[PDB]
RNA sequence: UUGGCACCUCGAUGUCGGCUCAUCGCAUCCUGGGGCUGUAGUCGGUCCCAAGGGUUGGGCUGUUCGCCCAUUAAAGCGGUACGCGAGCUGGGUUCAGAACGUCGUGAGACAGUUCGGUCCCUAUCCGUCGCGGGCGCAGGAAAUUUGAGAGGAGCUGUCCUUAGUACGAGAGGACCGGGAUGGACGCACCGCUGGUGUACCAGUUGUUCUGCCAAGGGCAUCGCUGGGUAGCUAUGUGCGGACGGGAUAAGUGCUGAAAGCAUCUAAGCAUGAAGCCCCCCUCAAGAUGAGAUUUCCCAUUCCGCAAGGAAGUAAGAUCCCUGAAAGAUGAUCAGGUUGAUAGGUCUGAGGUGGAAGUGUGGCGACACAUGGAGCUGACAGAUACUAAUCGAUCGAGGACUUAACC
């Protein structure tokens, strides 16, 4: 199957509803290794909606993506920035939109960290 | 897929209305019985006009069930009520008519008087 | 669930064979020269494979 | 893998059968052998189910005759099916009609949709 | 007294000239080349060794090269061996296609059966369990271990472990149809082994 | 077993009966072989060789036993702390509570009866099931095996034919020998019937949230209900215990003395069983007796006088990392940029079913077209898009004696 990551059925989808929206706003994230590998196979489903960019293509991410603030002095939401500027950036690449940059151990957990860029 | 201690809707006007099983006449111990096997049964209810009445150890033949019947075609026959037709401990029935459809996997053995009395041999 | 006898000073110290821990996969940082962990970021360099990533 | 699967048994994809909507009344001409003679009987009824994949798509037809519901599956691509005819099409919002196995008598009709 | 080997893919359902539907595996055996003909005069027994896969450059070792290159055809990944064949029919390097077999003969099938991992003493040995109610805190456990006085457990009582993975053979099977133009064997029955795992296909002792 | 004796155990050895896993003996219940028979035939009785396999499901009883119902080819007996309570149950006796009969003025008793009554533990060692790390195996490494040696499997009924035949007065009804088909358990699997499928899709309720409608999101056990692909599954599907050989057991024999005959004997032979050893299958060279072949790498640089030592490598392997056909973690296993190993990607397969939006019919609930659409978790197929970077250690220099040839 796939991975579960300590959460129940409900909580892991409520986990990844923050690890995409905070990933689109703050543009880089330090999670663990295994939380990275459950975003490399998820976030790349959300960015391809920005390639489609139509009406019903819009109303799928709005079911998923939170309503937080992405750009002050612009009032640009995390939904809007996925389609305004990200859609301009990736008109040519076919798949493969997140890097995995492995850090060292977390201190108290022994957790093998990671860093994800939007490449 | 009829076990011990199941209750069966009876398909002839030979006297009985509902019949419960004892043992499938297979080997030492057989669990189920799909179609065409022969059960020793008893009679939990009968019609008031009854040749065979309440509380009689009877020997009977499964006709139609909620089980499959894997033909070599791959076609699976599956009815919507478990049933019997009471026989006279032979390859021959003892009732007059046979209510409802009868599965065609009785012709594998020679129960052809049940076949000849069937109204729709499905 | 009771140890019937105390463990002597042999069968204790034969259980600490496979309780040892090794040195991990440790290479050299290609830019700032120090020892690097394999397939992770040399935190002294801040680099990985070509780039001191901010 | 799966391309190599069907490219063997594309020669047995029997294309004589009219592709129909799962859930509609329908008759089937089944060739059988009774007494070393080849006859054809006709099995009317509504389709509960179309499922499967490739050569192994099995469907079924339910007939409610003499008050005992008869369900009778068939894989689609058999040589032991002669002729399949759509008598009335049907509309069902669902796709597999398992609830028809209980309801009888006019809470179980499917309305003809004019095609 | 024969045999080739191939790679399992998965089940199908194939018609055979009737309404008779047959469970059918899809065994693909790209044409095997004999890598060594072992003789009884030096190796002490009469056998032969096949080979099956198209190895790449980086996959091979140098001792896998020099074993092949005497009868230089190709480095092949899987190497197995068949005791008891006609040695007088073959030479070192001969290509063996599917042309041996027909669609009507008794055929033996060995293999490498699937895995179930660490799963224990009901699924691993078929044993029953204690009752699921009437206050019993006993179910899914491997039974009593033995009587008192012999002070040990007998070697032959069964216990939880790692089900599957072992080599398992199914005797007296049969080939449905031979399609040698894509190197395909279709065998009547369910053959052990997961997807892409390797199977010897003999002719059984009837 | 009912019992004797009081030897171990009263600084505790928990006791009957079922459930769980079975193992062992043979005085055998079936199955194999036979001998005699008051053995016509079919059933039978009875001893003999046989322990390889099997030994049903229930109502009553706390039940063991036994009766009984219904089958079966058969419903075997007996151990093993009246096997198994650091595996399970607590109905049973054997704690106080309660009551009945009887005993005793009485408190109270009763192997007479009834109702209710806390079953604890985290595994050191030996013992098993499974996996691995090290060194061994006079050089290092790569794959395949011979097989010492072990284990599993080793049950069978109905029906057809010979043949209604020999036999019998009939009634009845065959051995011997062919073919077909099942039950019982056993290995394997997911195409088919269904089962589960909590990061799949569709509907629908209460209520909150994204400013509102629309459309959604959360929570309500996956909120519930109908489906559900891969995956693991059984009742589903395949095949399985085959055909035989070798030597015997009881028998059945010849031949033939001792002991002019007789005699299955002492010599000399042949038969003869589901038994026994191989044949079938799995495991297996740590089988320290360490086997056998196939190729690769080769005899390098330093001490030391040698003996010996370390220190870079070969062949190959490891750390590591993307991985699941494998998966407790190790292992196995597909790969690591001369690459399709994982994820995305664009196609398809299967599922679900007619997306929102728009337009129109309708007072609206709602339909209808757009449109086999829309969405899709593990599936297979292409694509270098995305990381498997660079590195790094480990790892042979091959003894002595004799023979053999050279």
């Amino acid at each position: 199957s796939y991975r579960k990551l300590g959460r129940t059925s409900a909580q892991r989808k409520a986990m990844l509803r923050d690890l995409t929206t905070d990933l689109i706003i703050n543009e880089r994230i330090e999670t663990t290794e295994t939380r990275a590998k459950e975003l490399r196979s998820v976030v790349e489903k959300m960015i391809t909606l920005g390639k489609r960019g139509d009406l019903h293509a819009r109303r799928q991410a709005a079911a998923y993506i939170r309503n937080e603030v992405a750009n002050e002095e612009n009032n640009q939401d995390a939904l809007q920035k996925l389609f305004s500027d990200i859609a301009t950036r990736y008109e040519e690449r076919q798949g493969g939109y997140t890097r995995i940059m492995k850090l060292g151990p977390r201190r108290g957990d022994g957790a093998p960290m990671a860093i994800i860029e939007l490449v | 897929m009829i076990q011990q201690e199941t209750r069966l809707k009876v398909a002839d006007n030979s006297g009985a209305r509902e019949v419960l099983t004892i043992k499938v006449l297979g080997g030492s111990g057989r669990k189920t019985a799909n179609i065409g096997d022969v059960i020793v049964c008893t009679v939990k209810q009968a019609t008031p006009g009854g040749v065979v009445k309440k509380g009689e150890v009877v020997k009977a033949v499964i006709v139609r069930t909620k089980s499959g019947a894997r033909r070599s075609d791959g076609s699976y026959i599956s009815f919507d009520e478990n049933a019997c037709v009471i026989i006279r401990d032979d390859k021959s029935p003892r009732g007059t008519r046979i209510f409802g459809p009868v599965a065609r996997e009785l012709r594998e053995n020679n129960f052809m008087k049940i076949v000849s009395l069937a109204p729709e041999v499905i | 669930a009771v140890p019937f006898r105390r463990t002597s000073k042999m069968k204790k110290r034969l259980r600490r064979t496979h309780f040892k821990l090794n040195v991990p996969g440790m290479t050299e940082c290609p830019s700032c020269g120090e020892m690097k962990l394999s397939h992770r970021v040399c935190k002294a360099c801040g680099s990985y494979n070509g780039k001191d990533i901010n | 893998m799966q391309k190599l699967i069907e490219d063997i048994t594309k020669e047995q994809l029997r294309t004589d059968l009219p592709a129909f909507r799962p859930g509609d009344t329908l008759r089937v001409h089944v060739k059988v052998v009774e007494g070393n003679r080849e006859r054809i009987q006709i099995f009317e009824g509504v389709v509960i189910k179309r499922r499967g994949g490739g050569i192994s798509e099995t469907f079924t037809v339910r007939k409610i005759s003499y008050g005992v519901g008869v369900e009778r599956t068939f894989p689609v691509h058999t040589p032991k099916i002669a002729k399949i005819e759509v008598v009335r099409y049907g509309k069902v919002r669902r796709a597999k009609l398992y609830y028809l196995r209980e309801l009888r008598g006019k809470a179980a009709r499917i309305k003809e949709i004019r095609r | 007294t024969k045999g080739i080997l191939g790679r399992k893919i998965g089940m199908t359902q194939v018609f055979a000239e009737n309404g008779d539907l047959i469970p059918v595996t899809v065994i693909e055996a790209a044409p095997n080349v004999v890598l060594q003909k072992k003789t009884a005069e030096n190796d002490g027994y009469e056998a032969i060794q096949l080979g099956f896969d198209d190895k790449r450059e980086k996959l091979s070792n140098k001792p896998e090269k020099g074993h092949v290159a005497k009868a230089e055809t190709a480095p092949k990944r899987f190497v197995k061996e068949l005791r008891g064949v006609e040695m007088d029919a073959y030479e070192v390097g001969q290509e063996v296609k599917v042309e041996i077999f027909s669609a009507g003969e008794i055929v033996d099938v060995t293999g490498v059966s699937k895995g179930k991992g660490f799963q224990g003493a009901i699924k691993r040995h078929g044993q029953s369990r204690g009752p699921m109610s009437h206050g019993s805190r006993y179910h899914r456990r491997p039974g009593s271990m033995g009587p008192v006085d012999p002070n040990r457990v007998f070697k032959g009582k069964l216990l939880p472990g790692r089900m599957g993975g072992e080599q398992i053979t199914v005797q007296n099977l049969e080939i449905v149809k031979v399609d040698a133009e894509r190197n395909l064997l279709l065998i009547k029955g369910n053959v052990p082994g997961a997807k892409k795992s390797l199977i010897t296909v003999k002719s059984a002792v009837k």
